[PDB]
């Protein structure tokens, strides 16, 4: 058993960005959050613990921001500038979300950060990435997903497309700047060179078009969302929500068979209309008539049925249905309770229980773990610049030029 | 030329979703991935929509398939012959990954678990994914992105309140949060056996790699006791925040404003409209509480505009703003391209072909796109004569007896 | 492990709980019903809004790992087919009204007349035998005729039951201890007996020290809850918390406690500093009882009850929560130790939460085991297991001597 | 020919105050030799808990507290933390059937007879061992006693009046039934699964997790439905009339409580059927759980009038389930009780005779017995070294002198 400690990691990123470092930190890496002193704007959005919205009460924040240290530090200072150079002089990792151009523009481009370090790995997470037509301009989850080709396909025919929830435009960009950020550091301890990792979010999710692109460019056709091929990626209303459902895809001629099996032993009226082949072909499965009668069978008898029990004797009947879940099935979910997925660490500065969720993966010698309550704002500042080998008296001067801030 | 992951060897028997595209990125990085694939049971994508011209002839002419799996050799090893497990040894004992998402228990009828694979070659990472887990009671259910979709709440928070979900519209699951989550076990394994000299095993569910990155619906039910409901195209703090109509079929614009400044912004490139100024859009707060409103006037206006004229525009003035684009549009973009995300690679059967790099530009070790996705068996020779050292005379053998095609 | 035993076990309200612990642990266990239903069936709490006879959370929680069938004892053929179980039997348990098997001409000398080994188990509100034997009893009076009653309450205010009809509940766990010591008693002799539980005497057992408080002091004793600092409940912001800074002269115990609230700012605490509390006569006094609520509930109100769970335990206090069905779900601990049990119903087509293992073996491992059994669900398998024909069953079902499914 | 149903059973027995000595109790009574260790240096704390007999608290061996839950043991003094007093339990250890202690965690493990140990010293030995809620775990340094668990395990919520603080049982009830019973059925499990495997195992208890799986409605009402259970005094779901009923006398009350029609008609029948129990507002089960608050005024107002012993023996005699709300003095009186031979007084050097009670088990053919008073610290030291482990006299006069013993 090991562990990530020997990384230190710099976690320079606010709504964008900090799923990257905590995947660091969940491993025991040394990670370090960087806050201006106007504070992580994940703080000020929720959903929220409680009735509470204060700078603590982020439900996102405290979950991204888990397992890291805290400073808060003013890169318009040349003061602050410093004291950054010397944090990254001694960082195996930077990673930021800084809109482009900006630290260039401060005297802090990576040539400059890596000047005494050359092993260091700077990772940026952007909108649209460091360079190109669209990297002067500003971009959210939804106009990132809007303009990577993800979000039209949450819809069919003329419908407007729904979002996908937790701004999904931004952990697709961090999850692959986390990628990123670990080949890159895998190369620097064998070659002793880091580098730069440019994730743009409006990459990360073209990565997410499924065959989008494909369709377009082998067929001509510009396709939306499934939920319209007959038992193909379906959902459908049950008693007490929906489930999913992929009964066949392709032209892949097994999965049919036992959803009629299904069918047959649960005495669905109709079901009969389900045993024939005109169900076996893609152009029938997305006709008019082959959807709908299909969910006229099916829905019929889904609607007198619980979310559970489809999950149950459809996985029984060896159908690949899943429920639709809220977040009490999660909760409640049996096999995540087996797995102890659901992680419960006492905060203090909430008084109070959080519970949140829990690893990812499973290592035979590392150990996955939450870490740290997410800090206050400037929370560490102190001990951080202490570490970097500023004396007591340079931390009270940094103060008191406002070129960093710590917490009183 | 300097590739981040040069000399790393994979022996890859995933296959369909997730699996293949996590070992596309590490073939980009300079890694020389084996697919593992008989001709017994070929990768049901082989077998998916879309195909070049819509012909789906033969197992080489699906763009579903082939955009997974570039820069990748295959050999068609088939696993259930008796001589096949040799053959798979001489491969783990070369590699530094062995990597497979099978159901439960699949690698284990092989007799190629962590138990023997560690005795072939103490520095292989194992890896394996599972939908939700080796132990439990649903450890022997099946399922795919649509479905882990729906089990790690993400499809009940994406529709319009008040009608049935939608979720993405694609197998969302599978095409990020698994292979990313897959990725950086694997790196961090091979960080790790850096200092250890060791391999070790890497177990992800992917229902949990899922929830991992859809935390807001489990943390606001336990927080809070109450389901966070979806919210369509709405956002909580930002505002106005949507999907307005603009000129032309099925087109629409995205516009999200997070602050005053913003707002003052869009009002100008509207023109400054009356309505706009009134006091109940005036902050943040005010134009939440009537953003139903407020979206009714602003689509009226949109729906007079072209849409790039607009997002340029809006761009300009600093507003968060783009079309929602259709995949022609994506391939088409002029940003896309200059930033050398899409590749066309020719292909033997289907000619030039789009592909896209992963996304990742790497200052000095960038990803490379060589060679399109190979046929079953493509490289069974070149890797049993090269790599693994079998004579000429034993790869007859291995062929005749139909070990390997 | 116990699957070598095989245990008939005929209780109703009363009784249930001693077969579970046997079933737990592997048993074959055979639930029996008259055709009426155990009249568990119909008592609460249910299943949302169903009243059916599969419905009672207490029934499928107490005879959860069971097989069930249906016999009519008033019935000479229902009387041969049960004595015919018997003889297979390592084990029966029931909770008959005294004198009532005898008189049916099923006294323990007929049920073990070809089957020496066979333990019996009574469970009965009062016992086989003694003056109350002839008459009913119920969990509340039951409780009250132990003693056990009483003790829930101070000074002249009625006492309050406690949950789930610990009357029963104790009767059943001293029972299955005493059918265990009896059935190792007869795997070695070759001899079982009776085993007579009554509800009165296993209540008794729980009197704490009032028995010998009489004895000993002629004192008669009520409930715990007014000695200051020392098993007392105060109310806390979101619920009751329980305490026990002290006991006796144990002034180690206290020193912890003043030191939390000094550490909490808590107003007065500086009266607590002094070793007037060391004294069980000054605890128990009018004024140190309200002084010791007067400061101490000043804090607590303002504060959670998992917020004094975990600050009081972190100053080494013996702080708990008065937990609510909520707060054992949401345990930190209990899901740590996996304690909860979801099994999917299939006659609720739902998932259904139990309580779990009471006890961890080195080698035998604690289940649930399968589902209820709905009426008569089993009695076919069970009695063709028996030796009985098809057809024999067909009559004994048309005469009514048995229910089957 | 007396037969005992665990005769030959040895128990090491290191366990001290609630649960361990209450469930070794049992285990005495049945036959076996309970051998309890004590160290005089650290006295089970209950000796020094009133109850006292007459009040007089002097000494170690005049509390009803710890007397109770010590008849028919025996007791060896050692100090374990000597390392001389280690080989002496090992030879116990050697002998024993079961080996328990509930100490918190770790403490075996100080002294080297953790179960890897004494598996080894006797691979036939049952080594049984507790804890408040689990060795490992967010909570598992958690301390608590049984008011505490009460509190923990959810039952305490669901004991009171509606709208009231809660109260609980008014005792320590955790310790005192529902851990002892799984406690004794997982040794007596161990020793079935030993006839056939010639090998003993660890029998692990968590009190809290004992304590739920008595207790299952609050927390499975909660997980089916997303609803709380409240407390309901001494009401009822289904009963009704069901409740707690002033009758004539200093503090005294009658449970009473009906279940059906016929039970109602037979409850109207002993108050002399008064025109208002009549009602259709009463008439069926339903009904009377509607008005149950008038009911049950109704019923008050005619039971004050009552003896409640007159009153309980003419509902039992009716078939109503009926029953004095008995204080501990009636209780010892009570003629059912001591007909069933549940009390047993047992005479001792220091208090003379004293009440104690047998487990509440009739075997037919092994009862259990009551023999002899809590012992003394130390009182068979010399003749358990002697006796069962094969000490010389010499040797055991070292042990005793040297302070490691006695
Ligand atoms: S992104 C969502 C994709 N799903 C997952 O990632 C989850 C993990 N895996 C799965 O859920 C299943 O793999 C899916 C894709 C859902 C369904 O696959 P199957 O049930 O059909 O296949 P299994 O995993 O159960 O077992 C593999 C069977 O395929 C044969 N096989 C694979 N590779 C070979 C080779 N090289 N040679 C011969 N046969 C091969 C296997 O033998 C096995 O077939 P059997 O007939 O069962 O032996
Ligand atoms: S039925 C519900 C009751 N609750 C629980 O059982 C859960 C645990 N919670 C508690 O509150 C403790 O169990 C209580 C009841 C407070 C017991 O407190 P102790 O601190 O006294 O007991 P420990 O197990 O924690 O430590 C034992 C200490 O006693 C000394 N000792 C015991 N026996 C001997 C002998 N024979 N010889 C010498 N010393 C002995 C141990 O050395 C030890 O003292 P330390 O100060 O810890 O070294």
């Amino acid at each position: 058993g090991q562990d990530f400690s020997r990384f230190r990691v710099l976690d320079m990123t606010g709504e964008l960005g900090p799923y990257a470092a905590k995947m660091f930190a969940g491993l025991g890496a040394d990670v370090i959050h960087v806050e201006s002193p106007a504070g992580d704007p994940l703080r000020r959005v929720g959903p929220w613990f409680g009735d509470r919205r204060d700078a603590q009460a982020s439900l996102q924040y405290l979950y991204y921001n888990a397992g890291k240290r805290g400073i808060a530090v003013d890169l318009e200072h040349e003061a602050g500038r410093t004291a950054f150079r010397r944090l990254c002089d001694g960082a195996d990792l930077l990673i930021e979300s800084c809109r482009p151009g900006w630290l260039d523009g401060l005297g802090l481009s990576y040539e400059v950060l890596s000047r005494d370090n050359a092993r260091l790995v700077q990772t940026s997470i952007t909108p649209f990435g460091r360079t190109g037509p669209l990297a002067p301009y500003p971009g959210s989850d939804l106009t990132c997903s809007a303009l990577s080709g993800f979000l039209y396909l949450a819809g069919v025919d003329g419908d407007k497309p729904v979002r996908a929830p937790d701004n999904q435009a931004y952990r697709m960009a961090e999850a692959y700047a986390a990628v990123g950020s670990a080949i890159a550091l895998f190369s620097a301890q064998r070659s002793g060179r880091g580098q730069v990792v440019d994730v743009a979010c409006i990459e990360a999710q073209a990565m997410a078009l499924e065959n989008a692109a494909q369709f377009w460019d082998l067929e001509g056709k510009i396709r939306r969302g499934r939920g319209r091929e007959a038992g193909s990626a379906t959902l459908h209303p049950c008693a007490d929500g929906f489930i999913a459902l992929v009964a066949i895809m392709g032209r892949n001629k097994p999965m049919w068979t036992p959803f009629v099996r299904w069918m047959e032993a649960e005495g669905v009226e109709e079901w009969q209309v389900l045993d024939d082949d005109k169900w076996i072909d893609y152009a029938y499965r997305t006709s008019e008539e082959g959807y709908a009668t299909f969910c006229r069978v099916f829905e019929r008898y889904t609607r007198t049925r619980s979310k559970a029990y489809l999950y149950e004797i459809g996985q029984r009947f060896n159908v690949a249905v899943t429920p639709v879940s809220d977040g009490r099935d999660l909760l409640a979910n049996p096999q995540l309770a087996h797995r102890g997925f659901w992680q419960t660490q006492f905060n203090d500065t909430l008084g109070a229980n959080v519970t949140y969720p829990g690893a990812p993966y499973e290592f035979g010698e590392m150990q996955w773990r939450l870490g740290r309550n997410a800090p206050r704002l400037g929370e560490h500042t102190r001990e951080v610049l202490a570490g970097c080998g500023y004396s007591a008296s340079e931390i009270d001067n940094l103060v008191r030029e406002g070129a960093v801030y710590a917490e009183q | 030329v300097e590739r981040a992951l040069e000399g790393i060897v994979v022996c890859d028997f995933s296959w369909v979703g997730a699996g293949p595209i996590a070992t596309s990125v590490l073939a980009q990085c300079g890694a020389d991935v084996i697919r593992i694939e008989s001709v017994k049971r070929p990768d049901t994508l082989r077998r998916g929509e879309p195909f070049k011209d819509g012909i789906g002839t033969g197992l080489d002419r699906s763009g579903y398939f082939a955009a997974r799996n570039a820069n990748k050799r295959d050999i068609a090893l088939d696993m259930n012959h008796p001589s096949a497990r040799e053959v798979a040894v001489r491969l783990i004992a070369k590699s530094d990954i062995v990597i497979n998402n099978f159901r439960v228990g699949q690698m284990e009828k092989w007799k190629l678990g962590w138990d023997e694979v560690q005795k072939i070659n103490p520095r292989a990472i194992y890896v394996t994914m599972s939908m939700q887990g080796t132990d439990g009671p649903h450890s022997r259910y099946m399922g795919y992105g649509v479905n882990l979709n729906a089990l790690c709440g993400l499809t009940a928070r994406a529709g319009f309140a008040g009608a049935p979900p939608f979720g993405t519209g694609t197998n969302y699951t599978d095409h990020v949060m698994v292979p990313t989550h897959t990725l950086f076990g694997i790196m961090a394994a091979l960080l790790e056996r850096e200092v250890t000299g060791r391999g070790q095993t890497v177990s992800l569910s992917q229902l949990e790699s899922a929830i991992s990155m859809t935390p807001s619906a489990p943390m606001a039910f336990a927080a809070n006791g109450e389901v966070l409901g979806p919210q369509g195209y709405g956002d909580a703090e930002a505002a106005p925040h949507g999907v307005y109509t603009t000129l032309g079929y099925r087109k629409w614009i995205a516009i999200a404003v997070f602050d005053d400044a913003q707002w003052a912004a869009l009002r100008r490139v509207m023109g400054n409209p009356p309505w706009a100024e009134d006091d109940g859009f005036a902050s943040a707060e005010m134009r939440r509480r009537n953003a139903a409103e407020l979206d009714e006037r602003i689509e009226a206006w949109t729906a007079t505009q072209y849409g790039d004229w607009l997002m340029a525009e809006l761009l300009k003035a600093g507003v968060p703003a783009g079309e929602v684009r259709d995949a022609r549009e994506a391939i088409e973009d002029e940003h896309l391209r200059r930033r050398g995300f899409w590749a066309y690679l020719d292909h033997p059967e289907v000619g030039v072909t789009l592909y896209n790099r992963a996304p990742i530009v790497f200052s000095r070790t960038p990803l490379e796109m060589k060679t399109a996705a190979p046929s079953i068996g493509q490289h069974t020779r070149e890797v049993l004569g090269g790599m693994l050292g079998y004579s000429h005379d034993e790869i007859e053998n291995l062929v005749s007896h139909e070990v390997l095609v």
